């Protein structure tokens, strides 16, 4: 009954964009034939799906999404736990150094050293990596959303992907041992903080100690 | 660092021996310096400012 | 003049002396890349990095190991470098990795 | 002065070599990575000397305050006119000091 | 391949002296990087060398 509930839910809100046979309207939507359940999971769970594009709240909730995914697959899969739930902690890896090297070579050019945002050309940008979970990161690098290259499982193995997932989950949630994180970027916030705090306090001390006329 | 230390030394020596400038005011003239003497007051203020900046 | 020249003469190097052996003689560094052929017909693979030190830090690539929207960074392989198990092979792979004109984008 | 003191401290722990090594240190997210000896020395200063992170942060903040104070002082001299006839050589000396400080900080954070 | 080789009693004369180090088979010859590092750590030890007469 998954294939049945999937089509009805798809025919209501998805055929308008892509098509009756999931082949792609020349103006509205893409083909969607070769994509698996992973693209359906990512795009729907991140709220990027049905649209007129930042992340938002999903409309379908964890059962309709699975039915639509099974339907689109029936015409890249998501990873599940041996109990049928979606994997959350199983996707983490143990080689943080390898994950970090791979991230700095493949991913840091667009997001950041530590998964902050990045600017792209003429509008578009790369988002922050904090509000994404492990399955969302996996499906993101498996399907390659807009302007993001698609990383095949044959060019970037599953174990390397798990190491990268572990590395980003550590780089997004570890406490800074040096004081207040000034935004995660380099010396631009540091120069701002310098001019606004240190020099202001020094000049105020000079005004207090010295005279004026 | 050595070159900067030498240039800072020469700079401060010139400032010490060519006396400081001042703003025009009541008792001020192109020929005098109105202010405070080093010994009790100026050294005290300089040391306090140094401590505050280190803080 | 003599002491100035003898004091500053140890730093000066000629950028155009031929030191890099290629398939057509010896060339100057700034004209060679690492993709330059060495013995007139040598196979230089487009190898990708694995980020690990198990045995290979560089593996070959087949045309079907990518999708129609992917980009991969590749380096020159030159099989006589081998995987990095021996110290010699490890040094060869490290000099492959640390070269400013080595990386290539394959789309 | 603060820069001098903190730099003298920092010189007792730094190794400015470019020869490559593997980390195998306490900062687990970098264990097994090929780095230079200078980067490993800086990581050691940060994570295994009691107080080293504090000292190098003081050093970098003192460098930024140095540059900003030099610029504000140049602004005062220029706008009040303290550079005129008797003190032109001192203006020139200060300008040289500014250039030297710029390049010294640039070499520092590299 | 080997920077250290084992010794048998008959590998010496009645007027010989030899410097010996601790071997520990698990170190192996210095072909791989890990074994090379183990052997370097053997050779750079200030209480390792032993005189056998
Ligand atoms: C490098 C590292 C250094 C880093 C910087 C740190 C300090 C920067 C210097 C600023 C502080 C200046 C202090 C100072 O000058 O006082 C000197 C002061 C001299 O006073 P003075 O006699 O009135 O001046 C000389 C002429 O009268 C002056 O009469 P004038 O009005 O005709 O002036 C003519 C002037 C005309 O020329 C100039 O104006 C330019 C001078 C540039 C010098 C090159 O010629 C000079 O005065 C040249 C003086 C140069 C000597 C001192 C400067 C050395 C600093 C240079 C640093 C490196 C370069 O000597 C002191 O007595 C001070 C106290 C020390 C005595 C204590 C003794 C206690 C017992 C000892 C026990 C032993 C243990
Ligand atoms: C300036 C550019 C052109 C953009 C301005 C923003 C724009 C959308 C609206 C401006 C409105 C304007 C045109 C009409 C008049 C409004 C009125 C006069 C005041 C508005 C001006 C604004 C608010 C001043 C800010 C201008 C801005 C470019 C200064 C940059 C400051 C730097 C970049 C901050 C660096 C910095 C960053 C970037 C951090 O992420 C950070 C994170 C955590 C801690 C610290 C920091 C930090 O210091
Ligand atoms: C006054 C002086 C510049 C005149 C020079 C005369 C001229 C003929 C010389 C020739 C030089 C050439 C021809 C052009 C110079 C232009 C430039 C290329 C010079 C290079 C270096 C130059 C000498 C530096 C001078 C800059 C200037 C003197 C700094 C003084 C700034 C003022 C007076 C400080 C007052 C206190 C301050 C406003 C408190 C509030 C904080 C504000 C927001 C500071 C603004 C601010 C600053 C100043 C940052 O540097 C900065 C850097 C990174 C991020 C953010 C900021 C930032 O917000
Ligand atoms: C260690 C690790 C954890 C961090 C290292 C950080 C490092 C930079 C620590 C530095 C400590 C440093 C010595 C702090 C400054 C101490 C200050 C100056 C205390 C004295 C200030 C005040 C309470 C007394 C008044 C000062 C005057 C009257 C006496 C001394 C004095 C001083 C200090 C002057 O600088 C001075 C400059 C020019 C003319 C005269 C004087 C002068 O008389
Ligand atoms: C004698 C002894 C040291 C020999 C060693 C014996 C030997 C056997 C032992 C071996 C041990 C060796 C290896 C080490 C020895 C020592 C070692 C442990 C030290 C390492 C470095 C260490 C950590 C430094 C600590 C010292 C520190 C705590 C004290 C710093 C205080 C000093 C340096 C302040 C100087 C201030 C400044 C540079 C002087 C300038 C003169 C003053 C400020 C006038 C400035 C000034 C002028 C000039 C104006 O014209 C003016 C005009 C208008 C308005 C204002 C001003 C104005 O302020
Ligand atoms: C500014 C550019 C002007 C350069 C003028 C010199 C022209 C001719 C030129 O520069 O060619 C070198 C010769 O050098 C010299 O005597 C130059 C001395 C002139 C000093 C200029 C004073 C101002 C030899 O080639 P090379 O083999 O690379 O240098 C090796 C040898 O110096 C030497 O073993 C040693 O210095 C090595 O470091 C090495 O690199
Ligand atoms: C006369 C001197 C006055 C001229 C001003 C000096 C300008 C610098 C002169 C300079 O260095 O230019 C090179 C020339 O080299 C040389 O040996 C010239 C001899 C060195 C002259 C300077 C030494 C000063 C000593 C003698 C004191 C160009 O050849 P190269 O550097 O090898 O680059 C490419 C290859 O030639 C390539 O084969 C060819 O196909 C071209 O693409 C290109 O020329
Ligand atoms: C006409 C509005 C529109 C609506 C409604 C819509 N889509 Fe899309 N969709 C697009 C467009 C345009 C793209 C192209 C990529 C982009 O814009 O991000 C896309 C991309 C996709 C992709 C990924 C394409 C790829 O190449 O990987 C999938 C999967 C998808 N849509 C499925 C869905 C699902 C599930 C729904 C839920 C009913 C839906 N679409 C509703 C317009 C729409
Ligand atoms: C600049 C090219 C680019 C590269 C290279 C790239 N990204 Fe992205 N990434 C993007 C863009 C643009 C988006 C936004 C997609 C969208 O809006 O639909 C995105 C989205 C994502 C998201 C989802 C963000 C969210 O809010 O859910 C994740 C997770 C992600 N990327 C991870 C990665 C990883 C891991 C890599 C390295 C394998 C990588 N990215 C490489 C540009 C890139
Ligand atoms: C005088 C002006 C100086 C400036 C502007 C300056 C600036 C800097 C800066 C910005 C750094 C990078 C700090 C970091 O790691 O984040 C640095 C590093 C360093 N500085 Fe300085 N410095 C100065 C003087 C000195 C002096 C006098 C010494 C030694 C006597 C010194 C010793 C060092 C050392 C050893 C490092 C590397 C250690 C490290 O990076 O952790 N510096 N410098």
């Amino acid at each position: 009954a998954l294939l049945r509930t999937g089509k009805q839910l798809f025919d209501t809100s998805c055929v308008s964009c892509h098509g009756a046979n999931l082949q792609g309207v020349p103006d509205h939507g893409p083909s969607l034939i070769g994509v698996g359940e992973a693209a359906v999971y990512f795009q729907v769970s991140t709220g990027r799906m049905p649209a007129m594009a930042p992340r938002k709240d999903p409309i379908f909730d964890e059962a309709q999404i699975d039915a639509i995914g099974a339907y689109v697959q029936a015409n890249p899969t998501v990873v599940r736990n041996p109990d049928g739930s979606i994997a959350t902690q199983s996707l983490r890896g143990n080689d943080l150094g390898r994950g970090g090297d791979l991230f700095r070579l493949n991913c840091a050019s667009c997001h950041n050293f530590t998964g902050k945002g990045g600017a792209l050309s003429s509008g578009k940008y790369a988002p922050d990596l904090a509000p994404a979970n492990e399955q969302q990161i996996l499906t993101a690098m498996l399907t390659g959303p807009q302007n993001m290259p698609k990383f095949s499982n044959r060019q970037l193995s599953f174990e390397a992907k798990k190491d990268i997932i572990a590395y980003v989950k550590v780089a997004t949630e570890a406490r800074q041992p040096g004081g207040y994180l000034l935004g995660g970027f380099g010396p631009a916030p540091e120069g701002m903080a310098m001019w606004i705090i240190g020099m202001v306090a020094a000049i105020g001390l000079a005004l207090w100690i010295g005279a004026r006329s | 660092p050595g070159i900067i230390l030498a240039l800072i030394g020469l700079h401060l020596a010139l400032v010490w021996f060519q006396k400081h400038t001042q703003f025009p005011g009541p008792g001020r003239t192109e020929h005098n310096v109105v202010g405070v003497r080093v010994m009790p007051v100026f050294a005290f203020k300089s040391g306090a400012f140094f401590a505050a900046i280190v803080g | 003049l003599g002491t100035l020249v003898a004091f500053a003469g140890g730093l000066i190097k000629n950028p155009w002396k031929p030191v890099v052996p290629t398939a057509e003689g010896k060339k100057a560094v700034l004209w060679t890349s690492g993709w330059t052929p060495r013995y007139q017909g040598e196979t230089i693979y487009l190898a990708r990095a694995t980020g690990t030190e198990d045995g290979p830090p560089f593996i070959k690539m087949r045309p079907e190991d990518m999708d129609a929207g992917g980009m991969e960074t590749v380096f020159p392989w030159r099989e006589s470098d081998g995987d990095g198990t021996t110290v010699e092979s490890h040094h060869k792979l490290q000099e492959i990795a640390m070269g400013i004109r080595n990386p290539v984008m394959l789309i | 002065v603060v820069l001098l003191i903190t730099g003298v401290y920092l010189t007792l722990f730094f190794d400015p070599s470019m020869v490559d090594v593997t980390y195998n240190g306490v900062y687990q997210p970098l264990r097994g990575v090929e780095m230079s000896r200078a980067y490993q020395s800086a990581l050691d200063i940060s994570f295994e000397v009691r107080g080293g992170l504090f000292v190098r942060q003081i050093h970098h903040w003192a460098a930024l305050m140095f540059a900003a104070a030099i610029m504000v002082h140049l602004a005062r001299i220029f706008f009040t006119g303290a550079f005129r006839r008797p003190r032109e050589t001192n203006w020139v000396i200060g300008s040289l000091l500014l250039i030297l400080a710029m390049f010294e900080g640039y070499f520092g954070y590299s």
